[PDB]
């Protein structure tokens, strides 16, 4: 494990916070930081499941183009605020869950205000919502669900409510990846590549599991070799 | 009369119900034959305004022999595609070909990547 | 291509010129792609027993296929670049014989329209 | 701006004053002279082509305003400025056959 | 090219690779590191770019930038007016909706 | 493509003969269905997700590689026509 | 209540079919051209590039 | 389960003796299938061991572009006929191996005329090395060593003799691997990938083997983000 392994990367990380997480794996054989960081870009761009708003009701309004007496914002406006809204679940075997949200009064209803939940979190309480100028009573419940990938608002089509509006979601936690290979230089040979990728993520996944559950996706696709016919 | 529960109402469909061509919009009985204002085949979106005028005109006049009217508005929500088209301040028309996923464009030394690419050749 | 030559081009007369143009080309006496007398020092450095090797080697970044080189085609020695040698593979793939495709093609030019 | 402004599309403020309330359709506001006047907004107006024509707010409950400032933005409008597309980036290199 | 080495990353082997390509090309001053060599290409507007389906680099730099543009107006141009059986015209039997 | 385009143009004079008679070969084909082949023992055409390729997915490409085999004969007047344009359309 | 075996019986239907392809001014005889349809996903029609100087397209 | 499980990606093969392989994974979900074709193809053709003529001596040869007397071939197409000779080791232990020749004669040398070695041996006999003119002194010896990928011969400089000549190795088995991704459809949708790898390998290893060999190296690559620090 010397010529070999020790010819081969120690894996080290840094992160801060939950959002931004560097990985860095030296040395390796000349050709394969490429090789391996663009798969797992691939992947982590693209097969990373998650969680995101689903559907939308409104207690006031009976369909898309409408507006709410006493809100300063559309209703498109709400779902396109909505969108931005992070969720992380503490329970895996937890799916979909269904916030609610009561305001009134002059308010600057931001993502805070939500009814607090068993295992749900909001890592952005500071999300912007509506503004509520006076009597302007908003009662809403949003449908969240986990998923993979993007996903069109009438594909799912999820009708809960005569009068819910089904939206857009985006299933990754992944905001962006970019893998860099330098240089490196061993004893015996002078050009090595280190390979190092860092990962931004929306908090929902903190960054090495989402590395984890990419090694494990590309591991498992490449078991499907295993098996000629 | 199945699908008539969109029907709400006498005759006009309820506002903010979804519609698909095909769909009864307007029920209107002739002699009884049906001759009722349907989606035409291709899109439809939500409902948002229904205007009835009848012969009770407050201010408004109607075509002679024409007891009433209905106009229905029906909107919806286009986003880009492969149809659409697209073009700059500099004459540039094009076509959308292709809505490639974000992993497979080129993107930066940083893991930005680009939004649209353009051919040379038409410069 | 085709970019310069700041030294001797003479190379028909000297044999020493080989290792010595080699020499040169290891500093900056003369680059890989030179202007020499009869060849380039690329198609002295570069010798490839069949077109796999050539386009093999330009996989591993050592020569690009615009670079010229003596290639050993199914009996000759040819002085061209990996690029024009894959544009005859390509030729001789899409049809089934290649001495044909070989005969109605014009492997010497840029292919202009 | 000056498109904007010459095509009757977004709301200004007449006169100095500070903004009563608003809201999704209507918008209230208090002049200096304590003289209060209410400006509606056409929400989704149809128009000739089958377009939409909004005017959505660009003020706050509380807000002073100056003398020919912008009150809402016009169907084609980010804040008083013509903005009918979108900013991108572009990449001007032949891809596959695309 | 701060905030790229704010991190601590200098300069890629791709990029070494693109920059020694684009030199052997005329468009970067032969001599210089791949600092100022990197800065003189993006005076000229072309930024090295990474292919995303293969991840080597693209061969030669690219022009990329902030273009401004716009849908423009899409009536029934586009819309499939495909039909097979329909309404017929009442003078002549040529089929008309 | 299609198999052998060249070799259809090989033993016709005429391309708009071949179209006829490939053409016309389909038509007996649909008619008394496609039992009446000169191909059936090995060389059939094979479709893809199945053997689909063996009753009648499209007709004319059954009627070209069967013009491509020796088994098919045509002629201006090789038949006494009375006969057989008679006793083709009655089954 | 389109179903994955109605998409199965289309593409069975148009295995050998072709269609006629047609620009409005057809000006020659290379302003028809027969095809054969491959089923796509989407608003438009895809066409081979090369034919785009046959038509004036 | 047709979505994920019933395709297990169909992995169908196609083998025209030891040089030729095609090979077919179908379906595959979209994004994967250039995420898959891309690291294997460039671990085939940068990191397969095999073995390669990495250097010659001939008895009077000063020069590696003289002309030797009594033989048509010069140096130049003596060492490239050279190049393509394939040879595979019995056993694992072997790392280089010395193999001579003494002919002489108006005859073609070919590879069989080699003098046998036990623990090597010759996948291409009949490769016609060279011909003999007139009782040609041909005294020639070479050293084949194992390797990976494609190595020039200036770099590495193994030297045995004085006046022995460098070679171009090329220890990759695989002559060229050649992939190409096409968007296949399932029943109800038509963004997938239908995945198709082409290898042409010397012959020393069937494709299916190369193939397998590279999923393994990438499988244990990915198997190195396990243990972290």
């Amino acid at each position: 494990m010397l010529d070999s392994k020790l010819k081969a990367p120690v894996f080290t990380v840094r992160t801060q916070g939950r959002e931004y997480g560097e990985f860095v794996l030296e040395p390796l054989e000349r050709g394969f930081g490429v090789t391996l960081g663009n798969p797992l870009r691939r992947i982590l761009l693209s097969s990373i499941p998650g969680t995101a708003v689903t559907s939308v009701y409104i207690e006031d309004v009976l369909h898309e183009f409408s507006t709410i007496p006493g809100v300063k914002e559309d209703v498109v406006e709400i779902i396109l605020n909505l969108k931005e809204l992070v969720v992380r679940f503490l329970n895996p075997s937890l799916q979909t869950v269904t916030l609610l949200l009561k305001a009134e009064g002059p308010k600057e209803v931001k993502a805070r205000d939500f009814l607090p939940v068993a295992d749900v979190e909001i890592m952005n309480p500071d999300l912007h919502i509506a503004t509520l100028e006076e009597g302007g009573r908003l009662n809403m419940e949003v449908r969240v669900d986990r998923g993979v990938g993007y996903v069109p608002a009438e594909k799912h089509g999820i009708k809960d409510r005569i009068n819910a509006i089904p939206v857009d979601a985006v299933f990754s936690p992944v905001r962006r990846v970019a893998f860099q290979v330098e240089d490196t230089r061993l004893g015996q040979r002078t050009d090595l590549d280190k390979l190092t990728l860092r990962i931004w993520t929306d908090g929902s996944v903190t960054p090495l599991e989402a590395l984890n559950q990419a090694v494990e996706i590309l591991r498992e696709h490449l078991t499907y070799f295993s098996n000629p016919q | 009369e199945a699908a008539l529960r969109d029907l709400d109402e006498e005759g006009v469909v309820r506002i903010g119900a979804e519609v698909k061509p095909g769909d009864i919009l307007v029920g209107r009985t002739s002699f009884v034959k049906d001759t009722s204002l349907r989606v035409p085949p291709g899109e439809g979106g939500i409902v948002v305004r229904t205007v009835r005028l009848r012969r009770g005109d407050p201010g408004v006049e109607l075509k002679p022999g024409v007891r009433e009217v209905v106009r229905v508005y029906v909107a919806q929500k286009r986003k880009l595609q492969v149809g659409d088209k697209l073009a700059n301040r500099h004459g540039n028309k094009g076509v959308v070909a292709k809505i490639l996923p974000v992993e497979d464009m080129p993107h930066l030394p940083d893991g930005t990547p680009v939004d649209v690419i353009l051919n040379p050749l038409g410069v | 291509r085709k970019e310069k030559k700041g030294a001797g081009l003479e190379f028909a007369t000297p044999e020493e010129a080989l290792a010595a143009h080699e020499r040169g080309e290891v500093a900056l006496n003369a680059p890989i792609k030179v202007a020499g007398r009869e060849t380039s020092v690329g198609r002295l450095k570069y010798v490839f027993a069949n077109p796999d090797e050539a386009l093999l080697a330009v996989a591993h970044g050592i020569v690009d296929l615009q670079d010229v080189v003596t290639v050993r085609y199914m009996g000759k020695r040819l002085e061209t670049s990996p690029g024009r040698i894959l544009f005859a593979r390509i030729v001789a793939e899409a049809v089934e014989d290649e001495k044909v495709a070989w005969e109605l093609i014009q492997l010497d030019v840029p292919q202009e329209k | 701006e000056r498109v904007v402004r010459d095509s009757l599309a977004a709301l200004y403020a007449e006169e100095d004053g500070e903004v009563a309330k608003v809201d999704g359709n209507r918008i209230v506001v208090r002049y200096e002279d304590g003289r209060l006047v209410e400006y509606p907004l056409r929400r989704f107006y149809r128009s000739n082509q089958g377009t939409a024509l909004d005017q959505r707010p660009r003020v706050v409950v509380g807000q002073r305003v100056r003398k020919g400032d912008l009150l809402a933005d016009g169907p084609a409008s980010e804040n008083g400025f013509l903005a009918l597309g979108q900013n991108v980036l572009v990449a001007i290199m032949p891809f596959d056959g695309y | 090219f701060g905030k790229r080495k704010g991190e601590g990353f200098g300069v890629d082997k791709r990029e070494v690779e693109v920059l020694r390509r684009a030199e052997k090309l005329g468009l970067v001053t032969p001599g210089k590191t791949p600092e100022e060599q990197l800065k003189e290409l993006f005076l000229q507007g072309k930024v090295v770019l990474y292919d995303g389906r293969t991840g080597e680099p693209i061969e030669g730099p690219i022009v990329v930038g902030q273009m401004f543009i716009m849908k423009l107006y899409h009536m029934v141009e586009d819309k499939m007016h495909a039909r097979s059986t329909g309404p017929y015209s009442l003078i002549t039997q040529q089929p008309l909706g | 493509a299609e198999p052998g385009i060249d070799k259809l143009f090989g033993m016709v004079d005429s391309k708009y003969r071949l179209t006829v008679v490939v053409a016309k070969r389909a038509q007996q084909l649909l008619r008394h269905g496609f039992k009446n082949t000169v191909l059936e023992p090995e060389e059939r055409p094979k479709m893809q997700t199945l053997e689909g390729l063996f009753d009648d997915p499209n007709a004319v490409t059954w009627a070209m590689k069967e013009l491509l085999t020796g088994r098919l004969v045509f002629g201006e007047n090789l038949v006494p026509e009375d006969r057989l344009q008679k006793e083709m359309e009655r089954l | 209540d389109i179903k994955d075996e109605v998409w199965d019986a289309l593409e069975e239907v148009i295995h050998g079919k072709v269609v006629l392809l047609n620009r409005a001014p057809t000006l020659h005889r290379l302003g028809i051209q027969a095809f054969q349809p491959v089923l796509v996903e989407g608003q438009s029609i895809q066409l081979h590039p090369l034919v785009c100087e046959a038509f004036n397209a």
